[PDB]
């Protein structure tokens, strides 16, 4: 679709609509501090075209908005290649905020949830986030208005053992958190339950199929998901290979190459070589 | 491109038993990013088109039996069939996908009877 | 935390 | 439905060029790359050549420019294209599938035959 | 101070 | 900075309009 870079989005919403062809978005996304927002100019807003974000995703103090299931509705993947001190999602102080509503949301890589101070937010205990994140343990979601045991929660969907009971699971009145059978693990599967391709990520389009995953499972090149960047091509933003070209020409106006991989910097006991990228470790000590 | 070579040119054997053969490359085949090594093995029963097998030097291809088994690592590989049946009767190949492709010299595998 | 956060969103 | 098949004219008279065919079905050209590998009977088998799935190319450096391989990914075909042949390029040529990133070599030709 | 630091940072903008 | 200048620190106005959107 189409790559752009980790934004921060502030004040007016006029800011947003730079995302409109975007499908992913490569770095983080922030948005923050709308005080004169109502309800009316997000009850026409959507980013449907949005499938991946590689950092985090940050909500914070936005009012007006009441559920995120026309916002993001197909976001499927957060990465958490960096995270937000040790979160892939905050959701905060987001008054106004009733319900999440992110049903395509399917696999938080890496980092933990931490949705904290938002009165108004149900349909949290609704959702079992072990089915997302690796680790819930570090999960921080106190203080919303489900912690009140006083919730309208309400849903055909499944149940998983969290406590000593079953619990029906589901973001909003009319979609259901999908379950893939266990041993499909994080690839997806189809509405039957098929698993999907064992290279892509959250979602199929079509099952058996590399070239048909919603987002990568490793990394993305040419169409297709596959295992590893082969040489010529280096792991970039760990989540999509390039080759050398682009690489370079970001550089120049601070990326470099190491271990196959295209990055900021060099790493401890190395200095980069000018006449090609490569990190080299020093002659001596190094100055850096 | 790079040079691989193979030995022997040829082996024979008989059935229940198990069989190495080797292989080598020029420059080391060991992709630091991932820790594999970037190399193939492919039977060809013989006349007809070759078969893959053995990717990364030890990940089994769907529609292999576990007989089969792929060894070895940097510039040095081996190839090892665990229990000989009836229609193993092949010519195995080496293939590296590091950078380019380059195939073996080959080595063909014979069965014992009269 | 809630330190970290107002340090880390603010130009 | 992944499939290859090779389309040669078969016989050559030699300082003639070889222009084969390889059609392929079931996969995307795309997001693939192929391989170009020949046998003379008996004898070795002999990488020849690949394109990948953005149109970058590799050869065997053995082939001094008589090689060139090019692609109509529309129509789903390969085109390898080689120059002034002789008798010792007599063998049987397989254009075979290649999943780069993931696999090496799955998915082969059943074979064309070339003799000069 | 936290949460009124959020408070009253925005008092100020109006920006 | 502003947590350590505003919070731990108690700030004056100026501190504030200084960080202004
Ligand atoms: C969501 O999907 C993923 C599949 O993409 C799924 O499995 C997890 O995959 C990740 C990433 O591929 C695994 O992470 C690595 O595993 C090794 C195992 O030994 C770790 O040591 C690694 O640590 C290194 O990498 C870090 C980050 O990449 C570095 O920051 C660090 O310095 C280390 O060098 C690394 O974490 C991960 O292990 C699996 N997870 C499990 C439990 O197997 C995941 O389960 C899916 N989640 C859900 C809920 O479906
Ligand atoms: C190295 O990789 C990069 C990124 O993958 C390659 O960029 C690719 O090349 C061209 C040139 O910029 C891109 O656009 C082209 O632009 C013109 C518009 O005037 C258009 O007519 C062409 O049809 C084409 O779209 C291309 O989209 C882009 N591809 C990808 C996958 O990102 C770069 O070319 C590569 N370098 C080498 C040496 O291979
Ligand atoms: C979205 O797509 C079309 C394609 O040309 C363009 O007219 C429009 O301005 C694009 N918007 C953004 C933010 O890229
Ligand atoms: C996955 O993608 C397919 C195809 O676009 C779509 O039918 C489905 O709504 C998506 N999401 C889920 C959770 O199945």
């Amino acid at each position: 679709g189409e790559v752009c870079p980790g934004m921060d989005i502030r004040n007016n919403l006029t800011r947003l609509h730079e995302l409109e062809n975007c499908s992913v978005i490569e770095g983080h996304l922030q948005i923050l501090l709308m005080f004169k927002t109502r309800p009316e100019d997000f009850r026409d807003l959507s980013f449907p075209k949005l499938i991946m974000i590689t950092d985090y995703l940050l909500l914070f103090r936005v009012y007006g908005l009441e559920s995120l299931k026309d916002l993001f509705p197909n976001l499927t993947v957060i990465r958490g290649s960096r995270l937000f001190f040790n979160y892939a999602l905050v959701i905060f102080e987001m008054v106004h905020l009733k319900e999440l509503g992110l049903y395509n949301l399917m696999n938080i890589t890496r980092g933990s949830v931490r949705i904290e101070k938002n009165n108004e937010l149900c349909y949290l205990a609704t959702i079992d986030w072990s089915r997302i994140l690796d680790s819930v343990e570090d999960n921080h979601i106190v203080l919303n208005k489900d912690d009140n045991e006083e919730c309208g929660d309400i849903c055909n969907c499944p149940a998983t053992v969290i406590n000593g009971q079953f619990v029906e699971r589901c973001w909003t009145h009319s979609h259901c958190q999908k379950v893939c059978p266990t041993i499909c693990k994080s690839h997806g599967c189809t509405a039957e339950g098929l698993c999907c391709h064992s290279e892509c990520l959250g979602n199929c389009s079509q099952p058996d199929d590399p070239t048909k995953c919603v987002a990568c499972r490793n990394f993305y090149l040419d169409g297709r998901c596959v295992e590893t960047c082969p040489p010529p091509y280096y792991h970039f933003q760990d989540w999509r290979c390039v080759n050398f070209s682009f690489c370079q020409d970001l550089h120049h106006k601070q990326y470099v190459i190491h271990n196959n991989k295209c990055i900021p910097e060099c790493p401890s006991g190395y200095t980069m070589n000018s006449s090609n990228l490569l990190c080299t470790p020093c002659l001596g000590p190094c100055p850096k | 491109d790079i040079v691989m070579s193979q030995s022997p040119s040829s082996l024979v054997v008989s059935v229940g038993e198990k069989v190495t053969m080797s292989c080598k490359s020029s420059q080391s085949l060991l992709y630091s990013s991932n820790q594999k090594n970037f190399l193939a093995w492919y039977q060809q029963k013989p006349g007809q088109s070759p078969k893959l097998l053995i990717y990364w030097a030890s990940t089994r291809e769907s529609g292999v039996p576990d007989r089969f088994t792929g060894s070895g690592s940097g510039t040095d590989f081996t190839l090892t069939i665990s229990s000989v049946k009836a229609e193993d009767l092949a010519v195995y190949y080496c293939q590296q996908y590091f950078r380019y492709r380059t195939f073996g010299g080959g080595t063909k595998l014979e069965i014992k009877r009269a | 935390f809630e330190d970290y956060l107002h340090n880390v969103v603010f130009v | 439905q992944v499939q290859l098949k090779e389309s040669g004219p078969g016989l050559v008279a030699p300082s003639q060029s070889l222009s084969i065919t390889c059609t392929v079905s079931g996969f995307p050209l795309t997001a693939y790359g192929v391989n170009w590998v020949r046998q003379p009977p008996g004898k070795g088998l002999e990488w020849l050549g690949m394109i990948w799935g953005d149109g970058n190319t590799d050869y065997n450096s053995a082939l001094k420019s008589r090689l060139s391989i090019s692609k109509d990914n529309s129509k789903s075909q390969v085109f390898l294209k080689m120059n002034s042949l002789q008798t010792d390029d007599t063998a049987r040529y397989y254009c075979a599938r290649d999943p780069y990133g993931s696999k090496p070599m799955d998915y082969w030709g059943q074979g064309t035959s070339v003799t000069v | 101070c936290g949460s009124h630091l959020v408070e009253a940072l925005y008092l100020v903008c109006g920006e | 900075g502003i947590v350590e200048q505003c919070c731990t620190s108690i700030c004056s106005l100026y501190q504030l309009e200084n960080y202004c959107n």
